[PDB]
């Protein structure tokens, strides 16, 4: 069993941001998996982190494992603005031959564990207030309302649809409002 | 990447696992809100199916379409089996991932996304302007819009989020232009192969 | 399976005899030996699992150079492998004292195991620590009786002559 | 060869088990009967010649063409080879019996046998019934309930000794 | 056995005709080439015990069941066998590859190796995987191309050996 | 077929060892000596023809008994069998130089040939003489090299001496 | 004593044949390839004090677990044993190189070495990490020409193969 | 069985030395002499039936004895024992002349071959006479003074080779 008791972690950019996840297990030997779930929901592996092996580091990524207090909580540092995801916590004993049940499988039928995740949000950096340049966009009874803005707070009749705030590639936001001003 | 079926009917869970020297292929469901957790591993060598404890039989089957292939077949649709499915085969430092599909399960008209197109000042402005494509009243809201060039094929594109409208769903996306930059659009229903969108200078 | 009982009979279907006066003495001595036999494999069935723990720390304590890269215990997957060879080998004992005879011991972990040991760069050594440490480690009366002890430390004893 | 101890490893080591209390209990209680074992081997061996020449005399006499020419008992040889292969079948099952197992008869004298009777034209019919009367009188043996010899043993069941050897010459018999 | 000499000879035979101009230089191309086999022979040999460890040791890898309980790598008995096999294998696929012909190989160990292999249960699968593996590492050491082995050979295209290599092999996995 | 590399890798065979430094020198003697006795082979089937029926016309030559009837060539077909004969003989000692062993002679020219001949009332001494006029008329470095001279006389020397 | 000359004439007897045509060629490999395997033995005879001094500190510092009490190398003696050792086998690579094939070390360092190194608890390991580090340690031509260091380096790959 | 250089290695054993400078000279002299050699054994073999009738036929005519009745050359059958005694001899001595020394000889034709003629009563007078005879026409032929048949090689002295011959021949003599 894995437990991850805290989702939907926020850290700025170059920042390091540690998830904790616990497990509970009867193993002996096993390895904690750390995946992070893209938008496009592709489980990607990260780090591998054993009972008896020394704190796992694939670069930016690092791991600090507990024996006794069984917390493999993996740490990232140096974050980047393409990092965030739902993180994974997954406790499984893939290589392990010895210290598991009495059944008769082959560790390739075992299965990989998982806590409930942790969705981490890479905000930007602190920075200066930046003023936005507004379009409004129409094409055919259709209006869009593009808005270089700091912080998250852009604050801009047949229906009006949620602006979609998004963190632009610049380390700042763009805001699209759909619909059929400039309040930042 | 989505399979949207009525329920009491049947699922197709293809997946692009290229692994060649599998034994075992698991096939995980998230439930995006519960950890991701297996229905069953299918026995490559010996083509079986084993269920975890408490389920009961031919509720899920492994088909082998091809020589390294699996299908994960679902009889009697529910709302409760919607989720998101994976094979998953064990590798050398860790377990591989499909791509992953989204299984939506409907109780039971044309969901493909209908692109509104806004061809856009920026260009007086900003010397670079942006092209924003929206897909409006489609099903089910599982889509994957990026913006590629007619001469290669993923540029940065900002994506903004998807939106329920009554019952489908409404999702947009723009770039940022410093030519003729496509947007592709893949869903689920389409006018078969993925859907494409053209933009002028 | 190396025995009292299939080597008696092994040998009187050599001379092609039904099974006389000394087969069934032998058979007698396997109904004698056979409590204390049952006793240690009994005992080391129910705790083969701290045996086998015991076994492999006091294996890679003796030798922390297989930790080195290069070396057999250079990583977890075969520090596991290593625990697992010590089951395994503890499991063959049960088995040999089960069967009264270093039969499975000899079938299933002896033959050819320094064929494999030497292509595997597994050192005898190791092996060779792990059982003197468990024969050692054993206690009378609170372990098993002095009997079922000579059993054990005789299988032990046995897989050590065949490592060394 | 597999004795009662061997086997029940060999169904242990299939499963990676140590060898289970279910298992050792078993064991135990063959090692308990295993004066009762070695006193219907002792039955058995002690009266083997006799055992033997009755099967075969009772299966010529029920089947008298046997003897007759161009039948697989008449030439003495013919018929001191079938005194001998009889008298392997009654060594191989006192040794299943002394050991507990059924691994010894079927693998040194079973494999292979009825092939090589079919070969050599041994009657398949002919020779289970000798070794179903082989079966009777080892199992009246084991009871000492034979008519014509009584081995002095201490009052108990051997039922389960007896149904053992049944069950090798049951073996025996569904082998060829 | 035959070489490639013996090869073309034998071919020759066939239609009663001395060794032609075509085949005269093929076998003065494989003198010419002669070295470089030779190179090719000390590359596999010097490096055999690890190409077989390393095989046996990736085909147990990917398929753990070979060496659990029923698997036919279980059992030290039946590892050290494996072992010995995938020894024999590469070492007739030397022999093949030093005489420049598969007719040591084919009528040495592939000769009855495939119904040797399914009398024992070896899985044939697991075989052609080691036979794979050992074929990938025993042409990387043909043409130096082992990342923590490098053999010390003239610069030159060793591809021809290679290929020759790969095609004992895979000789070998479909013999099986 | 007898070889330097079958010689050597049927001795490793038999000894059960990879191909060590002893069979890789003798493959490098093959090498060397492959210039000269490939020269030989090449000559000898480029000139064939000529040398099997001037082999022919000196067999009968120095036995013009063989015509007489009840002998080996007393007809025509018998006469065109002897130089086919001699025929297989230098096709065979072609075959020899470009293997580099005396293999196919020994195989398909050299084996039951005593029977044979023996039972066909085919006198050994025809075949000798053909083969020692063909020895003894090459000329170097006229016909072929010295060392391809060597290797030609020496096959056809080991014919002569498995007819005598 | 296995080289080219003994494999080629061990073959020739057990078919009771006079030397032929490939047994001259197996010598004329012995002829080519003895420049470079006597160049390797010359400079190994006039080196192999430091070459053994450097592949016995080699392997004591690959593993110094050998120093331990019990171990092989706990004593000066048994150092100096080792050493010793390493002398011995490049000896018999010396001979091997002089012979030409593997049959000096084959005969004195090879055979029952497995049974020498299982009873005298000396892990083959240990040799094995001085004949790679005397392999890797050679370089071209600094020590010796590059087909020396062939055959050179090939006799510590058979040592190490026989090892391992 | 050895050859000159495992002649010289196990001298060096002998002294637990490493090959010295000297007998690493002498054993380049006898690579240098190495096609020399070659020659000289591709000389004996290429006449190697003409040496044995030669010595046979000279050993007959010299001692009318050993084919008169009771003689050991008499009796077709005695007369093939000795003409495949002088060709194995012969052999033996091509392989110590090839191998450039006498172990092969020793161990495998001369151990025990004096008792054997001794129990057979084989006559070691005129087995020595053959022996001498095949000495002398061997030694001719290395030299390529034998009358009736040359042998073209390249003008050099192969004294050294035919004084070879010559002692293995004496070493024969010597051991019956
Ligand atoms: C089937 C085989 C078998 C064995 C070989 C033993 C091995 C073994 N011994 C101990 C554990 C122990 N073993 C001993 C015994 C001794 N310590 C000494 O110093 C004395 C020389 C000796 C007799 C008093 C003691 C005192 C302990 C408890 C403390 C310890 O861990 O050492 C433990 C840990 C669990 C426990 O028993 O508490 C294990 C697995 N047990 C088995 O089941
Ligand atoms: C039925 C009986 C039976 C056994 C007894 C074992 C024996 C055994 N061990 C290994 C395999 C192995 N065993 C070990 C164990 C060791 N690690 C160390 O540090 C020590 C030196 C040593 C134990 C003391 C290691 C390390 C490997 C893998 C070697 C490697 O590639 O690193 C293998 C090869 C297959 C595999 O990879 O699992 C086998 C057959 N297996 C059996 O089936
Ligand atoms: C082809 C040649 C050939 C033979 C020579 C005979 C030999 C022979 N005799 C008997 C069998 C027998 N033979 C006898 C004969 C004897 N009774 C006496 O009082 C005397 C001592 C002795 C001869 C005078 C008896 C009594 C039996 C029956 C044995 C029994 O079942 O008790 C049997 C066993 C089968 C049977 O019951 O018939 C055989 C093979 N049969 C052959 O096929
Ligand atoms: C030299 C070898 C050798 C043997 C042959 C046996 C003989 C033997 N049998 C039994 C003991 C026994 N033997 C039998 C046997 C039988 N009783 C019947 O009524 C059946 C007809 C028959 C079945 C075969 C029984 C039933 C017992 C149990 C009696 C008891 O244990 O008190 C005992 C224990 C003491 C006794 O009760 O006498 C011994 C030593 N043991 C040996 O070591
Ligand atoms: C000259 C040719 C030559 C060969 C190629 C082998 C072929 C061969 N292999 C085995 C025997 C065996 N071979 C294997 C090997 C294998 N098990 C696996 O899991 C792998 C897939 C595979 C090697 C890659 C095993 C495990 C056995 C023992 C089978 C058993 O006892 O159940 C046997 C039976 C005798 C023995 O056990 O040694 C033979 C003849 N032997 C030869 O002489
Ligand atoms: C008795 C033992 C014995 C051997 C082991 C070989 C050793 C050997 N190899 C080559 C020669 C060679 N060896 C190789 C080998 C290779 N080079 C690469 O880059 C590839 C990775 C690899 C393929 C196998 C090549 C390519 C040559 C040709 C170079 C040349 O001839 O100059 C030569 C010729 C001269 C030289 O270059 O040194 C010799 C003597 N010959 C023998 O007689
Ligand atoms: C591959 C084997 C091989 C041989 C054995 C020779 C054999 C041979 N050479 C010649 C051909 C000839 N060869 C020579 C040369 C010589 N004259 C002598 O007396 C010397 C011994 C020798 C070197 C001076 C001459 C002079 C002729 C023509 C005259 C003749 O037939 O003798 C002929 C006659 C037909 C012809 O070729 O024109 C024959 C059969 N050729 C071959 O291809
Ligand atoms: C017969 C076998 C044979 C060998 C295996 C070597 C082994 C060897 N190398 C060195 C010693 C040395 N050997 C070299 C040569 C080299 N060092 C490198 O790192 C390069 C890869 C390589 C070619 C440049 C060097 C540079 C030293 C001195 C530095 C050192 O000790 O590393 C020494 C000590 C004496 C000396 O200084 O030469 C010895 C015995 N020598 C031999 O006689
Ligand atoms: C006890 C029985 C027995 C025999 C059967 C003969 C058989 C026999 N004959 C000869 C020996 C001989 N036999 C002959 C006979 C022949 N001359 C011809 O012109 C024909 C071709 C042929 C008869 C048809 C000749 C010529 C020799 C001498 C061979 C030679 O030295 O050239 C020899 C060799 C010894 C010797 O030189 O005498 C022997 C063993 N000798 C025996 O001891
Ligand atoms: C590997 C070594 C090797 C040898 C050297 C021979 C040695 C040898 N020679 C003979 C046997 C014989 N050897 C001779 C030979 C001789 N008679 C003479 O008159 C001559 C003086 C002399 C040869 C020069 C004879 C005549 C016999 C037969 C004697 C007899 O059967 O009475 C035998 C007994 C078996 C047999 O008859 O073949 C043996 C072992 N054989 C071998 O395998
Ligand atoms: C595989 C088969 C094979 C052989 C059969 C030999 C054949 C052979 N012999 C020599 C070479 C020689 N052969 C001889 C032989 C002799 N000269 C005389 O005058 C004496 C009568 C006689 C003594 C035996 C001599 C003296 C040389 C030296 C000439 C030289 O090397 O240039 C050479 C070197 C080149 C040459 O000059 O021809 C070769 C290749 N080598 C081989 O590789
Ligand atoms: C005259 C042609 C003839 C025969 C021969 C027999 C042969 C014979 N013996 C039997 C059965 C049999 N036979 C013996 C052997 C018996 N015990 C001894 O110690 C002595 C000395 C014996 C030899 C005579 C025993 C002990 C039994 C057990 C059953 C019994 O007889 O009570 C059975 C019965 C098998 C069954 O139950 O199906 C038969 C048919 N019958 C015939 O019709
Ligand atoms: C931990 C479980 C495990 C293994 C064991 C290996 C087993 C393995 N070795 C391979 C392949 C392979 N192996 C070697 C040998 C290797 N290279 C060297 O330089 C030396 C000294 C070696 C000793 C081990 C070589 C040289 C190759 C060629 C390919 C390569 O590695 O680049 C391949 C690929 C075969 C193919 O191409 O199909 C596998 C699967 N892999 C695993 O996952
Ligand atoms: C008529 C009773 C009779 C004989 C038979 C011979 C037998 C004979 N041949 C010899 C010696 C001998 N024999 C041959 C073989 C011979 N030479 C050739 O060139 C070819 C092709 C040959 C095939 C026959 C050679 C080469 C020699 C070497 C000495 C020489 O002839 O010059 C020697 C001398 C041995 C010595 O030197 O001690 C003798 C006695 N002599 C006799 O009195």
């Amino acid at each position: 069993k894995v437990t991850q008791a805290q989702s939907s972690v926020s850290m700025p950019v170059r920042k390091a941001v540690t998830l904790n996840c616990l497990y509970e297990t009867s193993w002996w030997s096993y390895y904690i998996f750390w995946y992070k779930q893209l938008p496009s929901k592709e489980m990607i592996f990260l780090i591998r982190q054993g009972s008896d092996e020394q704190n796992a580091k694939s670069g930016r990524y690092s791991v600090n494992f507990k024996k006794a207090a069984k917390s493999v909580a993996l740490t990232i540092s140096a974050l980047q603005l393409e990092d965030s995801a739902k993180y994974f916590c997954a406790l499984g004993a893939p290589h392990t031959y010895w210290g598991i049940s009495t059944d008769l499988s082959s560790w390739d039928t075992r299965q990989m564990f998982f806590g409930t995740g942790i969705k981490l949000f890479v905000e930007p950096r602190s920075q200066p207030h930046t003023k936005p340049s507004v379009f409004v966009m129409k094409n055919g009874t259709n209006v869009a309302c593009l808005v270089e803005f700091y912080p998250k707070d852009i604050r801009i009749k047949i229906t009006e649809f949620d602006p979609a705030i998004v963190i632009s590639p610049s380390g700042k936001y763009n805001a699209v409002k759909l619909g059929k001003s400039v309040q930042h | 990447k989505s399979v949207t079926r009525p329920t009491r009917s049947s699922a197709e869970i293809t997946c692009d696992l290229t692994v060649i020297n599998a034994f075992y292929i698991h096939w995980y469901l998230h439930q995006e809100g519960k950890a991701p957790q297996r229905l069953l591993y299918y026995d490559v060598s010996n083509s079986k199916d084993v269920l975890e404890s408490g389920l009961s039989p031919g509720k899920y089957y492994t088909h082998t379409p091809r020589r390294w292939s699996w299908i994960l077949i679902l009889r009697n649709l529910i709302e409760n089996d919607s989720g998101v499915y994976y094979c998953a085969t064990w590798d050398r430092p860790s377990k591989l991932f499909g791509s992953g599909t989204t299984l939506v399960v409907t109780d039971k008209a044309d969901v493909s996304p209908k692109p509104t197109i806004f061809l856009p000042a920026e260009t007086k402005l900003q010397k670079a302007g942006t092209y924003l494509c929206l897909l409006e009243k489609f099903f089910p809201d599982v889509i994957k819009i990026h913006w590629q060039e007619k001469k290669s094929n993923i540029l940065g594109s900002q994506e903004g989020n998807t939106m329920k409208t009554n019952d489908t769903y409404m999702k947009f996306s723009w770039l940022t232009v410093p030519k003729e930059h496509r947007c592709i659009v893949r869903h689920e229903n389409n006018k078969g192969v993925d859907q494409e969108i053209i933009f002028p200078p | 399976m190396k025995s009292v009982i299939t080597t008696t009979i092994s040998a009187a279907d050599a001379a092609g005899r039904f099974p006389s006066s000394s087969d069934l003495e032998s058979v007698q001595g396997n109904i004698q030996r056979a409590a204390s036999r049952l006793e240690a494999a009994e005992k080391l069935a129910g705790n083969h699992e701290a045996v086998v723990k015991e076994a492999g720390d006091a294996c890679f304590a003796k030798y922390p150079y297989l930790k080195n890269p290069g070396e057999a215990g250079d990583s977890q997957e075969k520090i596991n492998k290593c625990y697992r060879d010590i089951d395994h080998y503890m499991r063959l004992i049960n088995y040999s004292l089960v069967v009264g005879g270093t039969g499975p011991l000899d079938e299933w972990g002896i033959a050819g195991a320094r064929e494999v040991y030497r292509a595997l760069n597994l050192p005898g050594s190791s092996y060779i620590a792990a059982f003197v440490f468990t024969r050692d480690r054993l206690c009378v009366p609170r372990d098993m009786s002095a009997q079922a002890a000579v059993e054990f430390s005789g299988a032990l004893d046995y897989v050590i002559n065949s490592l060394c | 060869m597999l004795d009662a101890f061997s086997r029940v490893v060999v169904n242990s080591d299939s499963k990676a088990a140590y060898v289970s209390g279910s298992d050792l209990q078993a064991l135990k209680t063959f090692i308990a009967d295993g004066n009762k074992r070695l006193d219907a081997v002792n039955s058995i061996v002690s009266n083997a010649s006799c055992i033997v020449s009755d099967a075969v005399s009772g299966m010529i006499c029920e089947n008298p063409g046997l003897i007759a020419p161009g039948g697989n008992c008449y030439t003495n040889r013919r018929m001191a080879a079938c005194l001998r292969d009889g008298e392997i079948i009654l060594r191989y099952t006192s040794y299943a019996l002394l050991a507990g197992d059924s691994s010894v008869l079927e693998d040194r004298c079973l494999n292979g046998l009825k092939e090589t009777y079919i070969a050599l034209g041994v009657p398949t019919n002919s020779t289970a019934r000798a070794v179903s009367i082989m079966k009777s009188s080892a199992v009246a043996f084991i009871s000492n309930t034979a008519p014509q010899r009584k081995m002095a043993t201490a009052a108990g069941d051997c039922s389960a000794l007896s149904s053992e050897v049944a069950s090798y010459c049951d073996k025996v018999s569904a082998a060829i």
